[PDB]
Protein backbone atom coordinates (compact mmCIF):
# COMPACT_ATOMS: atom_id res chain seq x y z
CA UNK A 1 0.00 0.00 0.00
CA UNK A 2 1.21 3.83 1.05
CA UNK A 3 2.71 2.01 3.67
CA UNK A 4 5.74 1.94 1.50
CA UNK A 5 5.97 5.55 1.58
CA UNK A 6 5.91 5.32 5.62
CA UNK A 7 9.10 4.94 7.66
CA UNK A 8 7.20 1.78 8.88
CA UNK A 9 4.26 0.21 10.00
CA UNK A 10 2.62 0.22 13.85
CA UNK A 11 0.74 -3.04 14.94
CA UNK A 12 -2.63 -2.44 14.21
CA UNK A 13 -5.44 -2.19 16.94
CA UNK A 14 -7.15 -5.01 15.65
CA UNK A 15 -4.00 -7.39 16.75
CA UNK A 16 -3.63 -5.89 19.88
CA UNK A 17 -6.72 -7.30 20.28
CA UNK A 18 -6.96 -10.93 19.89
CA UNK A 19 -5.60 -13.83 22.22
CA UNK A 20 -2.82 -15.66 19.92
CA UNK A 21 -0.74 -18.74 20.86
CA UNK A 22 2.29 -18.06 20.39
CA UNK A 23 3.63 -19.54 17.07
CA UNK A 24 7.29 -19.56 14.94
CA UNK A 25 7.73 -16.59 13.22
CA UNK A 26 8.13 -16.90 9.52
CA UNK A 27 8.27 -13.96 7.17
CA UNK A 28 7.58 -14.29 3.79
CA UNK A 29 10.34 -11.71 2.44
CA UNK A 30 12.87 -13.06 4.97
CA UNK A 31 16.03 -12.59 3.57
CA UNK A 32 15.58 -9.97 1.00
CA UNK A 33 17.31 -6.21 1.75
CA UNK A 34 15.92 -3.10 0.99
CA UNK A 35 18.01 -0.83 -1.07
CA UNK A 36 19.88 1.57 1.14
CA UNK A 37 20.91 5.14 0.22
CA UNK A 38 24.40 5.26 -1.22
CA UNK A 39 26.76 5.09 1.96
CA UNK A 40 24.44 5.21 4.31
CA UNK A 41 24.65 2.21 7.13
CA UNK A 42 21.59 0.18 8.34
CA UNK A 43 21.74 1.19 12.05
CA UNK A 44 21.48 5.15 10.31
CA UNK A 45 18.63 4.24 8.39
CA UNK A 46 16.56 2.21 11.18
CA UNK A 47 17.03 4.93 13.29
CA UNK A 48 15.94 7.25 11.50
CA UNK A 49 13.04 5.80 10.45
CA UNK A 50 12.18 5.00 14.20
CA UNK A 51 12.35 8.59 14.73
CA UNK A 52 10.44 9.62 12.11
CA UNK A 53 7.74 7.89 13.55
CA UNK A 54 8.45 8.99 16.74
CA UNK A 55 7.54 12.57 15.42
CA UNK A 56 3.99 11.59 14.72
CA UNK A 57 3.28 10.33 18.48
CA UNK A 58 2.70 12.84 21.39
CA UNK A 59 6.50 13.26 23.05
CA UNK A 60 6.97 15.37 25.92
CA UNK A 61 9.57 17.27 24.59
CA UNK A 62 10.68 19.76 27.61
CA UNK A 63 14.00 21.95 27.99
CA UNK A 64 16.93 20.62 29.10
CA UNK A 65 15.32 17.53 28.19
CA UNK A 66 17.57 13.69 29.29
CA UNK A 67 17.50 10.80 26.93
CA UNK A 68 19.54 7.48 27.64
CA UNK A 69 20.07 5.38 24.92
CA UNK A 70 21.29 1.19 25.98
CA UNK A 71 22.39 -0.85 23.41
CA UNK A 72 24.16 2.12 21.26
CA UNK A 73 27.61 0.60 19.92
CA UNK A 74 28.34 -1.59 16.72
CA UNK A 75 30.64 -4.11 15.98
CA UNK A 76 32.21 -1.72 14.32
CA UNK A 77 33.28 0.53 17.58
CA UNK A 78 30.82 3.41 16.65
CA UNK A 79 27.50 4.64 17.75
CA UNK A 80 25.17 5.18 14.53
CA UNK A 81 21.91 4.84 16.47
CA UNK A 82 23.66 7.88 18.66
CA UNK A 83 24.40 9.71 15.37
CA UNK A 84 20.69 9.69 14.27
CA UNK A 85 19.58 10.60 17.91
CA UNK A 86 21.61 13.64 18.65
CA UNK A 87 20.41 14.77 14.95
CA UNK A 88 16.90 14.08 15.89
CA UNK A 89 16.53 15.60 19.23
CA UNK A 90 17.19 19.38 19.98
CA UNK A 91 19.78 20.88 20.52
CA UNK A 92 21.47 21.05 23.82
CA UNK A 93 19.69 17.52 24.83
CA UNK A 94 21.76 15.85 27.54
CA UNK A 95 22.13 12.46 25.47
CA UNK A 96 23.66 9.45 27.30
CA UNK A 97 24.48 6.05 25.84
CA UNK A 98 25.87 2.90 26.84
CA UNK A 99 26.90 -0.64 25.69
CA UNK A 100 28.64 -3.80 26.97
CA UNK A 101 31.57 -3.06 24.56
CA UNK A 102 33.71 -0.65 23.61
CA UNK A 103 32.49 2.15 20.97
CA UNK A 104 33.33 5.82 20.13
CA UNK A 105 29.97 8.07 20.20
CA UNK A 106 28.62 11.61 19.91
CA UNK A 107 26.66 11.69 23.63
CA UNK A 108 27.15 13.80 26.16
CA UNK A 109 28.76 10.82 28.01
CA UNK A 110 29.19 7.06 27.30
CA UNK A 111 29.16 3.94 30.15
CA UNK A 112 30.90 1.00 28.98
CA UNK A 113 29.96 -2.07 30.63
CA UNK A 114 26.37 -4.48 31.13
CA UNK A 115 23.71 -2.50 31.34
CA UNK A 116 22.69 -3.78 34.74
CA UNK A 117 25.75 -2.21 36.48
CA UNK A 118 24.03 1.12 35.06
CA UNK A 119 22.96 3.79 37.69
CA UNK A 120 21.37 7.43 37.27
CA UNK A 121 20.32 9.64 40.10
CA UNK A 122 18.16 11.80 37.74
CA UNK A 123 14.91 10.48 35.27
CA UNK A 124 14.91 10.73 31.88
CA UNK A 125 12.47 11.76 29.59
CA UNK A 126 13.20 9.24 26.76
CA UNK A 127 14.81 6.13 26.84
CA UNK A 128 15.59 4.14 23.92
CA UNK A 129 17.00 0.60 23.08
CA UNK A 130 18.78 -1.10 20.87
CA UNK A 131 19.99 -4.09 22.97
CA UNK A 132 20.00 -7.82 21.64
CA UNK A 133 22.01 -11.08 22.44
CA UNK A 134 22.00 -12.69 18.86
CA UNK A 135 22.29 -16.24 20.87
CA UNK A 136 18.23 -16.15 21.01
CA UNK A 137 17.94 -16.25 17.14
CA UNK A 138 17.92 -20.11 18.20
CA UNK A 139 14.64 -21.67 15.95
CA UNK A 140 15.57 -24.91 17.52
CA UNK A 141 14.86 -24.02 21.25
CA UNK A 142 11.52 -22.92 22.69
CA UNK A 143 10.48 -19.17 22.27
CA UNK A 144 10.53 -18.21 26.16
CA UNK A 145 10.18 -14.46 27.94
CA UNK A 146 13.80 -13.90 28.16
CA UNK A 147 14.96 -12.00 31.38
CA UNK A 148 18.12 -10.64 31.37
CA UNK A 149 18.59 -6.88 29.77
CA UNK A 150 15.12 -7.06 29.74
CA UNK A 151 14.82 -6.97 33.85
CA UNK A 152 16.64 -4.79 33.64
CA UNK A 153 15.00 -2.38 31.52
CA UNK A 154 11.51 -2.88 33.88
CA UNK A 155 12.99 -1.97 36.63
CA UNK A 156 14.43 0.66 34.85
CA UNK A 157 11.57 1.93 33.11
CA UNK A 158 9.86 1.91 36.71
CA UNK A 159 12.27 3.22 38.88
CA UNK A 160 14.08 6.09 36.32
CA UNK A 161 11.26 6.86 33.58
CA UNK A 162 9.98 10.38 34.27
CA UNK A 163 5.92 10.45 34.07
CA UNK A 164 5.07 11.79 30.49
CA UNK A 165 8.30 10.10 29.71
CA UNK A 166 8.33 7.80 26.66
CA UNK A 167 10.31 4.31 25.35
CA UNK A 168 11.14 2.37 22.09
CA UNK A 169 13.30 -1.16 23.03
CA UNK A 170 13.97 -3.28 20.28
CA UNK A 171 12.39 -6.71 20.46
CA UNK A 172 12.69 -10.06 18.07
CA UNK A 173 10.62 -12.73 17.83
CA UNK A 174 12.96 -14.57 19.85
CA UNK A 175 14.04 -11.55 22.11
CA UNK A 176 11.43 -10.35 24.15
CA UNK A 177 9.71 -9.86 27.96
CA UNK A 178 6.65 -10.91 28.78
CA UNK A 179 6.92 -7.79 31.95
CA UNK A 180 7.78 -5.13 29.33
CA UNK A 181 4.46 -5.91 27.47
CA UNK A 182 2.94 -5.88 30.42
CA UNK A 183 4.68 -2.65 31.28
CA UNK A 184 3.29 -1.04 28.00
CA UNK A 185 -0.02 -0.81 29.43
CA UNK A 186 1.35 1.78 32.00
CA UNK A 187 1.68 4.46 29.38
CA UNK A 188 -0.97 6.47 27.80
CA UNK A 189 -0.68 4.70 24.03
CA UNK A 190 1.71 1.94 22.83
CA UNK A 191 2.63 -0.19 20.01
CA UNK A 192 5.20 -2.16 18.26
CA UNK A 193 6.51 -0.47 15.33
CA UNK A 194 8.48 -1.94 12.37
CA UNK A 195 10.63 0.07 9.95
CA UNK A 196 10.11 -0.03 6.26
CA UNK A 197 14.35 -0.58 5.43
CA UNK A 198 14.44 -4.31 7.97
CA UNK A 199 10.54 -5.52 7.70
CA UNK A 200 12.51 -8.75 6.54
CA UNK A 201 13.27 -8.78 10.40
CA UNK A 202 10.99 -9.81 12.97
CA UNK A 203 12.45 -7.32 14.73
CA UNK A 204 10.17 -4.34 16.05
CA UNK A 205 10.22 -1.56 18.53
CA UNK A 206 8.30 -1.12 21.47
CA UNK A 207 7.50 2.16 21.81
CA UNK A 208 5.11 3.12 25.26
CA UNK A 209 4.01 6.64 24.83
CA UNK A 210 3.46 9.10 27.99
CA UNK A 211 4.17 7.49 31.11
CA UNK A 212 1.97 7.28 33.74
CA UNK A 213 3.52 4.99 36.32
CA UNK A 214 0.39 3.07 37.11
CA UNK A 215 -1.51 -0.02 34.62
CA UNK A 216 -3.98 2.18 32.23
CA UNK A 217 -4.66 -1.55 30.79
CA UNK A 218 -3.87 -5.10 31.93
CA UNK A 219 -1.93 -6.82 29.19
CA UNK A 220 -0.71 -10.36 28.96
CA UNK A 221 2.78 -9.92 27.53
CA UNK A 222 2.86 -13.88 26.77
CA UNK A 223 -0.34 -13.36 24.52
CA UNK A 224 0.53 -10.01 23.20
CA UNK A 225 4.32 -11.33 21.91
CA UNK A 226 1.75 -13.87 19.91
CA UNK A 227 -0.31 -11.26 18.66
CA UNK A 228 2.83 -9.53 17.52
CA UNK A 229 4.06 -12.90 15.79
CA UNK A 230 0.39 -13.35 14.77
CA UNK A 231 0.48 -9.75 12.98
CA UNK A 232 4.35 -10.01 11.12
CA UNK A 233 3.37 -13.42 10.03
CA UNK A 234 0.09 -12.46 8.03
CA UNK A 235 0.98 -8.97 7.37
CA UNK A 236 4.38 -9.03 5.03
CA UNK A 237 5.89 -5.70 4.61
CA UNK A 238 7.57 -4.28 1.90
CA UNK A 239 10.78 -3.00 2.10
CA UNK A 240 11.13 0.37 1.43
CA UNK A 241 14.07 3.39 1.93
CA UNK A 242 11.36 5.50 0.55
CA UNK A 243 11.15 8.21 4.10
CA UNK A 244 14.92 8.34 4.23
CA UNK A 245 14.45 10.49 0.89
CA UNK A 246 12.55 13.76 2.81
CA UNK A 247 14.81 14.68 5.68
CA UNK A 248 12.77 18.23 5.77
CA UNK A 249 10.68 17.80 8.38
CA UNK A 250 13.16 15.27 10.37
CA UNK A 251 14.16 17.27 13.83
CA UNK A 252 12.26 17.07 16.72
CA UNK A 253 10.39 20.03 17.26
CA UNK A 254 11.21 21.50 20.83
CA UNK A 255 7.72 21.89 22.34
CA UNK A 256 9.29 23.55 25.68
CA UNK A 257 7.05 21.07 27.71
CA UNK A 258 6.26 21.67 30.87
CA UNK A 259 8.88 20.07 33.92
CA UNK A 260 6.79 19.96 37.77
CA UNK A 261 8.16 18.43 40.77
CA UNK A 262 5.50 16.39 42.25
CA UNK A 263 4.65 13.83 44.95
CA UNK A 264 2.09 11.14 44.63
CA UNK A 265 -0.47 12.33 46.75
CA UNK A 266 -0.65 15.05 44.05
CA UNK A 267 -1.07 13.34 40.87
CA UNK A 268 -5.28 13.71 39.97
CA UNK A 269 -6.71 13.10 37.04
CA UNK A 270 -6.42 16.38 35.31
CA UNK A 271 -2.72 15.68 35.75
CA UNK A 272 -3.09 12.33 34.35
CA UNK A 273 -4.75 13.75 31.43
CA UNK A 274 -2.05 16.44 30.69
CA UNK A 275 0.36 13.56 30.79
CA UNK A 276 -1.63 11.33 28.35
CA UNK A 277 -1.57 13.74 25.75
CA UNK A 278 2.13 14.83 26.05
CA UNK A 279 1.91 18.34 27.70
CA UNK A 280 3.69 17.25 31.06
CA UNK A 281 6.76 15.62 32.65
CA UNK A 282 7.12 15.10 36.10
CA UNK A 283 10.48 14.47 37.52
CA UNK A 284 13.22 16.86 39.96
CA UNK A 285 14.72 19.12 37.46
CA UNK A 286 18.37 18.63 38.89
CA UNK A 287 21.64 17.91 37.88
CA UNK A 288 22.37 14.44 35.66
CA UNK A 289 24.40 12.31 37.43
CA UNK A 290 25.31 8.39 36.11
CA UNK A 291 27.86 5.57 37.02
CA UNK A 292 28.71 2.36 36.10
CA UNK A 293 29.08 -0.73 39.13
CA UNK A 294 32.99 -2.21 38.18
CA UNK A 295 33.30 -5.64 39.49
CA UNK A 296 36.83 -5.71 40.81
CA UNK A 297 39.48 -8.67 40.89
CA UNK A 298 42.78 -9.62 41.69
CA UNK A 299 43.89 -12.48 39.95
CA UNK A 300 47.66 -12.50 40.91
CA UNK A 301 48.94 -15.59 43.28
CA UNK B 1 59.91 14.11 25.00
CA UNK B 2 58.21 11.37 23.47
CA UNK B 3 54.42 11.31 22.40
CA UNK B 4 53.10 9.32 19.71
CA UNK B 5 52.51 11.06 16.36
CA UNK B 6 49.62 9.35 14.81
CA UNK B 7 48.75 12.41 12.34
CA UNK B 8 51.78 11.68 10.80
CA UNK B 9 51.40 8.15 10.81
CA UNK B 10 48.29 8.23 9.24
CA UNK B 11 49.67 10.79 6.54
CA UNK B 12 52.14 8.38 5.95
CA UNK B 13 50.09 5.46 6.01
CA UNK B 14 47.55 7.22 3.92
CA UNK B 15 50.68 8.52 1.38
CA UNK B 16 52.40 4.71 0.82
CA UNK B 17 48.52 3.68 -0.27
CA UNK B 18 46.83 2.68 2.93
CA UNK B 19 43.19 2.06 2.96
CA UNK B 20 41.82 5.10 4.40
CA UNK B 21 40.14 4.63 7.91
CA UNK B 22 35.92 3.32 7.58
CA UNK B 23 32.82 3.11 9.04
CA UNK B 24 32.13 6.65 9.71
CA UNK B 25 28.92 7.59 10.19
CA UNK B 26 27.30 9.31 7.57
CA UNK B 27 24.26 11.19 8.56
CA UNK B 28 20.78 11.84 6.31
CA UNK B 29 20.25 14.95 6.00
CA UNK B 30 17.93 17.53 2.89
CA UNK B 31 22.00 18.98 1.75
CA UNK B 32 20.36 22.29 1.95
CA UNK B 33 22.43 23.11 5.00
CA UNK B 34 24.86 26.00 5.30
CA UNK B 35 27.99 24.17 4.28
CA UNK B 36 30.38 25.24 6.92
CA UNK B 37 32.41 22.36 8.30
CA UNK B 38 31.34 21.79 11.95
CA UNK B 39 28.12 21.81 13.70
CA UNK B 40 25.55 21.08 15.60
CA UNK B 41 23.18 19.49 13.30
CA UNK B 42 24.35 18.22 9.49
CA UNK B 43 25.03 21.43 7.23
CA UNK B 44 25.82 19.21 4.48
CA UNK B 45 25.09 21.90 0.88
CA UNK B 46 25.24 19.73 -2.73
CA UNK B 47 28.86 19.18 -2.64
CA UNK B 48 29.13 17.44 0.82
CA UNK B 49 28.25 14.86 2.85
CA UNK B 50 27.61 15.03 6.47
CA UNK B 51 29.14 12.94 9.38
CA UNK B 52 29.17 11.86 12.47
CA UNK B 53 31.49 14.00 14.23
CA UNK B 54 33.40 11.17 16.56
CA UNK B 55 33.30 8.72 13.84
CA UNK B 56 35.33 11.10 11.80
CA UNK B 57 38.47 12.11 15.02
CA UNK B 58 41.30 10.54 14.03
CA UNK B 59 42.04 10.66 17.81
CA UNK B 60 38.35 9.34 19.20
CA UNK B 61 38.49 6.37 16.37
CA UNK B 62 42.29 5.69 17.38
CA UNK B 63 41.62 5.17 20.83
CA UNK B 64 44.18 8.09 21.88
CA UNK B 65 45.00 11.29 23.76
CA UNK B 66 43.84 14.61 21.89
CA UNK B 67 46.54 17.25 20.84
CA UNK B 68 44.71 19.76 22.66
CA UNK B 69 45.60 20.75 26.31
CA UNK B 70 42.71 19.94 28.21
CA UNK B 71 42.03 16.54 25.89
CA UNK B 72 38.69 18.61 24.39
CA UNK B 73 38.06 17.28 21.07
CA UNK B 74 36.86 19.55 18.25
CA UNK B 75 34.44 16.67 16.45
CA UNK B 76 32.91 14.86 19.22
CA UNK B 77 29.11 15.53 19.72
CA UNK B 78 28.82 17.22 16.47
CA UNK B 79 28.76 16.62 13.24
CA UNK B 80 31.18 17.10 10.15
CA UNK B 81 30.67 18.43 6.55
CA UNK B 82 32.97 16.57 3.68
CA UNK B 83 33.13 17.80 0.26
CA UNK B 84 31.30 14.31 -1.77
CA UNK B 85 34.90 14.38 -3.62
CA UNK B 86 36.61 13.95 -0.23
CA UNK B 87 33.91 11.69 1.51
CA UNK B 88 36.12 8.28 0.92
CA UNK B 89 38.56 9.44 4.06
CA UNK B 90 36.68 11.22 6.04
CA UNK B 91 39.35 11.11 8.94
CA UNK B 92 42.35 12.35 6.03
CA UNK B 93 40.09 15.10 5.52
CA UNK B 94 39.20 16.68 9.14
CA UNK B 95 43.18 15.93 9.99
CA UNK B 96 44.80 17.40 7.15
CA UNK B 97 42.27 20.66 6.65
CA UNK B 98 41.83 23.80 8.72
CA UNK B 99 38.63 25.56 9.54
CA UNK B 100 38.27 29.40 8.88
CA UNK B 101 37.67 30.78 12.41
CA UNK B 102 35.82 34.11 10.81
CA UNK B 103 33.28 31.94 8.40
CA UNK B 104 33.51 28.54 9.61
CA UNK B 105 33.87 26.90 6.34
CA UNK B 106 36.68 24.99 5.10
CA UNK B 107 39.92 26.81 4.08
CA UNK B 108 39.98 26.35 0.29
CA UNK B 109 36.43 24.10 0.50
CA UNK B 110 33.99 26.78 1.18
CA UNK B 111 36.28 30.08 2.59
CA UNK B 112 35.82 33.02 0.27
CA UNK B 113 37.54 35.29 3.04
CA UNK B 114 40.41 35.43 0.58
CA UNK B 115 38.56 37.55 -1.86
C1 LIG C 1 23.35 -2.46 18.41
S1 LIG C 1 23.47 -4.28 18.22
C2 LIG C 1 23.04 -4.88 19.88
C3 LIG C 1 23.85 -4.24 21.03
O1 LIG C 1 23.36 -4.59 22.33
C4 LIG C 1 24.43 -4.67 23.24
N1 LIG C 1 24.06 -5.44 24.40
C5 LIG C 1 23.56 -6.70 24.42
N2 LIG C 1 23.35 -7.16 25.62
C6 LIG C 1 23.74 -6.14 26.45
C7 LIG C 1 23.77 -6.00 27.86
N3 LIG C 1 23.36 -6.96 28.70
N4 LIG C 1 24.23 -4.86 28.38
C8 LIG C 1 24.65 -3.93 27.52
N5 LIG C 1 24.66 -3.93 26.20
C9 LIG C 1 24.20 -5.07 25.71
C10 LIG C 1 25.51 -5.38 22.42
O2 LIG C 1 26.81 -5.23 22.93
C11 LIG C 1 25.28 -4.79 21.01
O3 LIG C 1 26.22 -3.76 20.78
ZN1 LIG D 1 38.01 13.19 18.89
ZN1 LIG E 1 36.45 32.31 5.90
Amino acid sequence: SSQAWQPGVAMPNLYKMQRMLLEKCDLQNYGDSATLPKGIMMNVAKYTQLCQYLNTLTLAVPYNMRVIHFGAGSDKGVAPGTAVLRQWLPTGTLLVDSDLNDFVSDADSTLIGDCATVHTANKWDLIISDMYDPKTKNVTKENDSKEGFFTYICGFIQQKLALGGSVAIKITEHSWNADLYKLMGHFAWWTAFVTNVNASSSEAFLIGCNYLGKPREQIDGYVMHANYIFWRNTNPIQLSSYSLFDMSKFPLKLRGTAVMSLKEGQINDMILSLLSKGRLIIRENNRVVISSDVLVNNENL
Amino acid sequence: AFAVDAAKAYKDYLASGGQPITNCVKMLCTHTGTGQAITVTPEANMDQESFGGASCCLYCRCHIDHPNPKGFCDLKGKYVQIPTTCANDPVGFTLKNTVCTVCGMWKGYGCSCDQ
